[PDB]
């Protein structure tokens, strides 16, 4: 009844889709063979007339080399085969091919799947978009897919958990280009867009979890922990139940500013749990810790326009109000004047779940923080520098203008960042 | 999906093509009989990138062997892995080529071309979604340079969308197999600039050093060098054929590499390479690989990158490994030795990885880098050309085939504008 | 087609309660002249003599003000609301594009049977026709 | 020698600036908008 | 009392009649040898003195090569051999041969057999005509048969399921001529026509059934399913029974516009069935989906004028009503203004039957949607443009003029088709 | 029903009829004693299209062997299947025709026709519903050409409604078996334009290539070419003899191919044809067939399709195959090679299929194409004719038989008109 639709685009979108959908199948006792040995699974599934629970997700991509693994992996009986969409060839780290050449003959094929995937929902909250900004399929198909959604749904809430090009660590040379073009395309079409970088989560894996051989399957396991902690109120009881509609309202001051930060606490090894107590005050303190941010942005250079908190486990409301009061007494944290408020809160009586073979520790308190800081103008600016740096010689452009783009879409997409940059200062 | 088709033009092309197919056939575990006798299902998954099913479960290569002087097509037919090719895909000519670019490109080429294009289309339609062509040339002789580029200047008009490589073996500055060698080079370069998307340059000299310094080999035979070339050609398509936590199709590797449509002359290097003595002292770690590949010794072309400035680079790793370690390593390189890298390209590396190593190893790597030191090659050949061309030495051979003298100046100046593009873009 | 207000049962007939979140088509209800102009108002009466404007076979008989090229929904004006899904006899990344066919020419024409292979020549003598087809 | 002495930087910039955007897939042609959709064609007259 | 007569002309006619009758015998428990181990078979069969149920069909053709396969097959004890009608020579893909030269020798025996077959009938509902437009026999002989049937009965109702010449996939070169000729001939005589295309059903078999190599028999299985769904209400109980006259009246608005599309849902594989739920809303959405149309027409290039739906199995009228209301509220479905109504719905308690060794999956709900849209103007324009391109040069015309025709028949047919497409334009235009 | 009577005029006619009746006999499992010894009943169902039941269960063909110089008929009476023919269907003449069209058409022909026609009627009324006639020729000689056409112009009046086929073996300049060929060619063609419904033109040239290149035969004897001609003649009447999911009788194959009453010259080719060495690299699929049949090397006439534009085409597949795979292959061709097909015919291929492959294979196909390159066959002949008739060489051998000269201008003009018919419809 409290239903959502989860979309995964590109390789990253699918590489996290394996993580999250391994979590939920575990969080509701769902065997990988569909069935299990109500109103709980109905948020992410569809109990057919006899036994089996089909997930209400859609894995969209162009390279066959990832979706076939899912078709041969253990989670192959799960997905309706028509949901897993895969093409012949990919966009090849090029925004045009994902936006003008290849994307245009598969969107409607995805829409027919999304169409029939929205009707079986009796109460819809909103779409969840997992994106990979910096590639061709994620940045190209994604932006093209959202506009087709905005004309088809318009008012519905579309969230974006868009992984973002890291400052130093980078596995691409053209990723400044297809990132800029992505934002100006999603800026007017996503309702709210969370950000997160692969490097910022690498250090989390270094300091806290103390894993020195980290891989992507060590990061995607950290993202599923966020959303499981974000959509607990949709499927689990607990005081201060909070849905998605009430999430964008008290968090997005202007129609432009919807780029936000994320955090999580605690994040500890299996053994230091036997060295700690994890009081609720300690958690929310470490939640505001810049070192616990999932983006390589520094909040201590800017001010907070809003905050959102999702607690979980053994938490009672007096201490949330007691400890938040303390953080508002601290001075390292600032708030822009025109929001004396700023703390939407949430509780859940279902502690986070642990995965066999995972790296987290069994705990009973946790916090997933989401904030809209004005310091997010710094990570924004570098993309405007490297774009402007390469665009002066117009290197690599003969590829974009070779696949159905012209010079307009470059300056067009470049000014909006300038317009958005001043917007991040007009609020000060 | 992502079908390739492989050309082998000339004695070299027909002699290193033997080794290339003796590497892949072993990698997919198919006996010299052709029948598949491998172990896993990972072989049969993406076999269709290089082969075609036949009755009784036998796979034949989608190769094309063109060469004058049929005295080589008995060798491949008598080699161990020779009984796997189709007897049709053997386009030879009873006439010799005479180490003359003219007759290989003007008379004897011109009648074999259509007899080759009848073949290439018979296996350009056999593909589901063609990825692109790839060739193995040798810019010294007449078969590989005359019929080679002439075949390219035909492929380009029937398949311009697709993507054609070039593993061109170039002439050597100190070693001179033949005397006319400078002419057959320049007149062939003037073809690659307009009808090739990518072109790696290989020289027998760096092939001789790596065979003497690293491998410490006593008698480097030609059948041993081609074990190096065939090692890197198989190292490109590892993403096409096997899963990987960061896969990279062949197309996305070109756009991230050539900023402008002309600077498609690359530089390769394979790792790890070690004698049978130092297999006792070596550790199989990622910092070992990335140290050996960035060295100025693995550069299979005899140009020293410490004289130029890397525009971009690449790395194709194989073997279950950590995807952060491979990113922080390549991150350090740009920061320590920050002079050999250009300024108007902020992040000028790309890094892929595949879960499946070579058959006999556990970890490997592969390097591609588009440097500006590559102009030292095109300087050398342009000194010997303008030396003997100034006096019309050995010219009556070329003009007897209907050629003229402008065909030389064009091909020469078209090397001069090219040798300055690499210079003006190299701002120290 | 229009949707006339079913007054007491007009609730539970919005698009939402019918599990349709797709920006409901309201013109089918707004072309009507209801009192309040919305789904819940009652409509208006008529005199009811009901002239004709059309002869037996359709084809609006007189100069009746009509919109041309309706019932067609032309491509130049089809908002992204309307869109088609391509079907099999058409190339697309989802279904496989099976193999095609071309004609491969006879070979190199000669005075004997045409062959694909080029051979040496004993009598060169530029511009002369001498071969040894029999080998 | 015949060295060009042109600024390849500016040349490539201008070429990228003034270029055709590329090839886009055209929409499937509609037969409802065939010019003769309503009326009898011409050649039928001369055939009669 | 509820009895119909079936006519399978041409090759594809009997090719699909074989599937329809293998369906009916299995559905009613009739062994291939006529008899089984009332009012349920009487729609399609007739009981002899003891046990034998002979079908009330007719298989008409001009090539012995297929009627003899039928005569030698296992389904040889069924038919009265006088029903299986064959000729010595064929029409050779020639409308003139099928109409003027060859078919006029066997119309006499076909008509007297139809007379003897309708005599035993008490209450006759109508004539089903399974035809394949594009081949000389099918086209010309069906035109001739329909003219004779209209002059004989007139008051009876003729449905014609016509496999229509396809846009691109075509096993012929002259078919743009005989398609126009057959249309101009039968238009005045058929009471309703259901169009369906081999390309569209190929695409359906590709995308839904996961079959990649259908040998003309999967298409026939699908057509048999469609007719079984359509004629259920004649021989099976259930709320909202619907018969032939009710079917045609509220669906054919003008004497000219009587060609209509078709669809079916669900149509899935034995594993997607087991891994899906197939509620009635999903079924109706899939039915109204364009990619389920059995003809190569895109309904989004037009506006619906009426629709007919036949639900089968576990279906409830409130759910039917809610799904139709949802379809109405939707924005991608258009309707020509002068029909504020537009849906004739019927229900049957009998779920669709499955065949041994078949390819569909056992389901409990199914829908056969049949709509009359103003988008078939596009297929008529295609056919007319092809006829035009060819007849501009008088290509192949010597065959038709030698086999007993003249030139004026091409001009009459082309002007009739021009008028028909102008109709489909005008009657949809709104004030 | 649909009986067929078969003529074999001339030495060639009497020689390919020996293979044809040996091919078909094996296909219907009848011994050279005429007794049926097959396995299935599909050999008995439509046997009456070629044979007549006799006493004791003998099946005697509906053949007619006419020739001068009876020295050939003791050969067919000597072969293994030579005992099956009715000895009274053996019309021989004691004298010869001396490679002269006139006496084979005026003097000696007119003395056997009175008898030959009593033979053809004896077995035209033995049929309930006669389908049509079919003949085999050799347009070079006098017996085959002369009496061939003289017999035809007698059939055209006694049976104008029925259909007449013609497997004429056109002469060729490359194999100049004799000298007076061009006179004997046109004088016969002038009889084929008016008195023939279809005329397949076959050449000894392309009959030799397939043996040297495709079949790779060592010593191709006429006993092997007849094994190629006899293949297509059996490939035609499959739908007449055997069932098929899409049958196609003899008449509908004409109307679907010949738009204007003159262009009854076709072009054939049989598939599949492999060496004994390539049976190892070949797959038995439809796409293999549909590529070899469209390949211009297989066309049994020496007219290159790559110069003309196909008016119409055909394909008669055999074997229990899938009809979708054949309905789209014949479709994919015209879409790709759009220039080689005329535009005033939208879909210009007819496709048949039969469930009964040949006696040894599982799948087989047969091709018929009406191209505008068939003029090249008539250009060469009309050149050698006008080269010698301009001087009136060898003419006294034709006039001596009463012939006039005006028959040598009508026979050439009627050709040069026919050669222009095939160019109007070739818009280049
Ligand atoms: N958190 C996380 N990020 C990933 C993962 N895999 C790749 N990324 C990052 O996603 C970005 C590119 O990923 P892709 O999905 O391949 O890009 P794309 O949209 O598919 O574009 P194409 O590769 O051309 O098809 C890079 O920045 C990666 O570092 C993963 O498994 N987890
Ligand atoms: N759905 C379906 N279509 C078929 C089938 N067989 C043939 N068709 C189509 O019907 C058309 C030809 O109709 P035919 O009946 O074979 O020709 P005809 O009417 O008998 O005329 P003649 O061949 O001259 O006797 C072609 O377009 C076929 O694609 C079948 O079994 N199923
Ligand atoms: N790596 C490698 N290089 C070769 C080999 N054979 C020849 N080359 C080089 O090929 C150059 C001449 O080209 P070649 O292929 O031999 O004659 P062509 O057919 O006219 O091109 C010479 O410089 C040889 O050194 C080989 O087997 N392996
Ligand atoms: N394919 C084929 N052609 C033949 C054969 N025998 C003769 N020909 C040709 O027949 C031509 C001469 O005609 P021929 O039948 O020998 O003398 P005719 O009796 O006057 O017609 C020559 O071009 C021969 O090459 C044969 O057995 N097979
Ligand atoms: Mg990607
Ligand atoms: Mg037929």
């Amino acid at each position: 009844m409290r239903e959502v639709i989860s979309i995964h685009i590109g390789q990253a979108g699918i590489q996290v889709g394996n993580a999250c959908w391994e979590l939920y199948c575990l969080e509701h006792g769902i065997q990988p063979d569909g069935q299990m040995p109500d109103d709980a699974f109905n948020t992410f599934f569809s109990e057919t007339g006899a036994g089996k629970h089909v997930p209400r997700c859609i894995f969209l991509d162009l390279e066959p080399t990832v979706v076939d693994e899912v078709r041969t992996g253990t989670y192959r009986q799960l997905f309706h085969p028509e949901q897993l969409i895969s093409g012949k060839e990919d966009a090849a780290n090029n925004f045009a091919r994902g936006h003008y050449t290849i994307g245009k003959e598969i969107v409607d094929l995805a829409l027919d799947r999304i169409r029939k995937l929205a009707d079986n929902c009796t109460g819809l909250q909103g779409f969840l978009v997992f994106n990979a900004v910096g590639g061709g399929t994620g940045s190209g198909l994604g932006s093209l897919l959202l506009e087709r959604l905005s004309v088809d749904y318009g008012k519905k809430s579309k969230l974006g958990f868009t992984v973002y090009p890291s400052p130093q660590v980078s596995t691409a040379v053209v990723e400044p280009y297809n990132s800029v073009l992505s934002t100006h395309s999603l800026l007017e079409h996503t309702d709210v867009a969370v950000m997160l970088d692969n490097e910022a989560i690498y250090d989390i894996c270094r300091r806290s979890l103390d894993i020195e051989r980290p891989t992507y399957t060590n990061l995607n396991r950290l993202i599923a922990q966020v959303i499981s902690s974000l959509t607990a109120s949709l499927r689990f009881d607990g005081a201060l139940n909070v849905d998605i509609t009430e999430f964008q309202t008290n968090l997005v001051p202007y129609p432009r500013i919807h780029f936000m930060l994320s955090s999580y606490a605690p994040i500890i090894s299996a053994e230091k749990a036997y060295h700690e107590q994890l009081s609720v005050a300690e958690i929310t303190n470490a939640a505001f810790e810049p070192a616990s941010m999932m983006v390589k942005c520094d909040p201590r250079h800017g001010k907070y326009m809003a905050c959102c908190l999702m607690y979980r486990g053994d938490v009672v409301p007096k201490d949330v109000n007691a400890s938040v009061a303390t953080i508002k007494t601290k001075r390292t944290i600032q708030f822009v004047d025109w929001c004396p408020t700023g703390f939407k809160c949430g509780i859940n009586y279902q502690p986070p779940t642990v995965v066999p073979g995972g790296d987290l520790a069994k705990v009973q308190r946790a916090v997933c923080m989401i904030s809209n800081s004005t310091a997010i103008g710094e990570i924004f600016s570098r993309l405007d520098h490297k774009f402007d740096l390469m665009y002066a010689k117009r290197a690599f452009v003969h590829w974009y203008v070779g696949e159905g783009m012209e010079e307009g879409e470059f300056s067009e997409a470049r000014e909006d960042l300038a317009a958005l940059e001043k917007d991040f200062e007009e609020v000060g | 999906m992502r079908e390739i088709v492989h050309i082998q033009g000339g004695q070299c092309g027909n002699q290193i093509g033997a080794k290339f197919w003796e590497v892949v056939s072993d990698e997919h575990g198919i006996d010299p009989t052709g029948t598949y006798h491998g172990d896993s299902d990972l072989q049969l998954e993406r076999i269709n990138v290089y082969f075609n099913e036949a009755t009784g479960g036998r796979y034949v290569p989608r190769a094309i062997l063109m060469d004058l002087e049929p005295g080589t097509m008995d060798s491949v037919r008598s080699g161990p892995y020779g009984q796997i090719f189709r007897p049709d895909n053997f386009v030879f000519g009873q006439t010799g080529a005479g180490n003359n670019w003219a007759k290989g490109h003007y008379t004897e080429g011109a009648e074999l071309i259509d007899s080759v294009l009848d073949v290439v289309r018979k296996e350009a339609e056999s593909c589901d979604c063609l990825q692109g062509f790839q060739v193995c040339h040798s810019l010294g002789g007449g078969t590989g340079s005359g019929m080679g580029t002439l075949l390219i200047s035909k492929i380009r008009e029937e398949y311009p969308d697709r993507m054609m490589l070039t593993f061109s073996v170039v002439p050597s500055p100190k070693v001179s197999d033949t005397v006319v060698e400078p002419y057959n080079a320049t007149l062939s370069v003037h073809q690659l600039v307009e009808n090739a998307d990518e072109c790696m340059v290989l020289d027998n000299e760096a092939l001789y050093d790596i065979c003497f310094r690293t491998l410490k080999l006593t008698t480097p035979t030609f059948g041993d060098l081609n074990h190096l070339i065939s090692a890197v050609m198989s190292g490109i398509t590892c993403c096409l054929r096997f899963p990987g936590q960061l896969n990279a199709d062949l197309r996305k590797l070109a756009v991230n590499l050539i900023p402008f449509p002309r600077l498609h002359f690359f530089m390769v290097g394979f790792t790890p390479l070690t004698s049978r003595g130092s297999q006792q002292y070596r550790a199989l770690t990622v910092p070992e690989l990335t140290q050996q590949m960035w060295d100025a010794k693995n550069m299979m072309c005899a140009a020293d990158p410490r004289h130029g400035r890397y525009l971009t680079a690449s790395a194709l790793f194989r073997g279950r490994m950590s995807t952060k370690e491979v990113d922080e390593q390549m991150l350090n390189v740009q920061n320590k030795n920050s002079s050999y890298f250009v300024e108007w390209i902020p992040n000028n590396v790309k890094s892929s990885v595949c879960d499946i190593p070579p058959k006999g190893l556990k970890m490997s790597a592969t390097f591609i880098g588009n440097s500006t030191a590559i102009q030292e090659m095109f300087k050398r050949v342009s000194e010997q050309f303008t030396a003997m061309f100034r006096r019309k030495a050995f010219l009556h051979w070329y003009t007897g085939e209907g050629m003229d003298e402008m065909e030389f100046t064009e091909a020469e100046s078209n090397m001069n504008d090219l040798v300055s593009e690499y210079q003006q873009y190299q701002d120290a | 087609s229009r949707s006339y207000p079913g007054e007491q049962v007009e609730h539970a007939f919005n698009s939402k309660r019918l599990k349709n979140w797709e920006v409901p088509a309201v013109d089918k209800s707004q072309a009507i002249s209801t009192s309040t102009g919305t789904r819940f108002g009652t409509l208006q009466p008529r005199s009811g003599r009901t002239q004709f404007i059309v002869d037996d076979n359709g084809h609006l008989k007189s100069g009746v003000p009509k919109l041309e090229k309706s019932a067609f929904n032309f491509t130049q004006t089809t908002p992204v609301f309307m869109d088609s899904a391509p079907r099999w006899p058409k190339e697309n990344p989802t279904w496989p594009k099976n193999m095609k066919a071309t004609m491969g020419y006879k070979g190199i024409q000669s005075n004997y049977l045409p062959t694909n292979t080029v051979t040496l020549k004993a009598v060169e003598v530029p511009g002369t026709t001498e071969r040894n087809f029999n080998f | 020698g015949l060295t060009s002495n042109k600024n390849f930087i500016t040349a490539n910039a201008v070429d990228v600036i003034l270029a055709k955007p590329g090839k886009v897939p055209q929409p499937e042609f509609q037969w409802t908008q065939k010019p003769d959709y309503g009326k009898v064609p011409m050649y039928l007259k001369r055939n009669k």
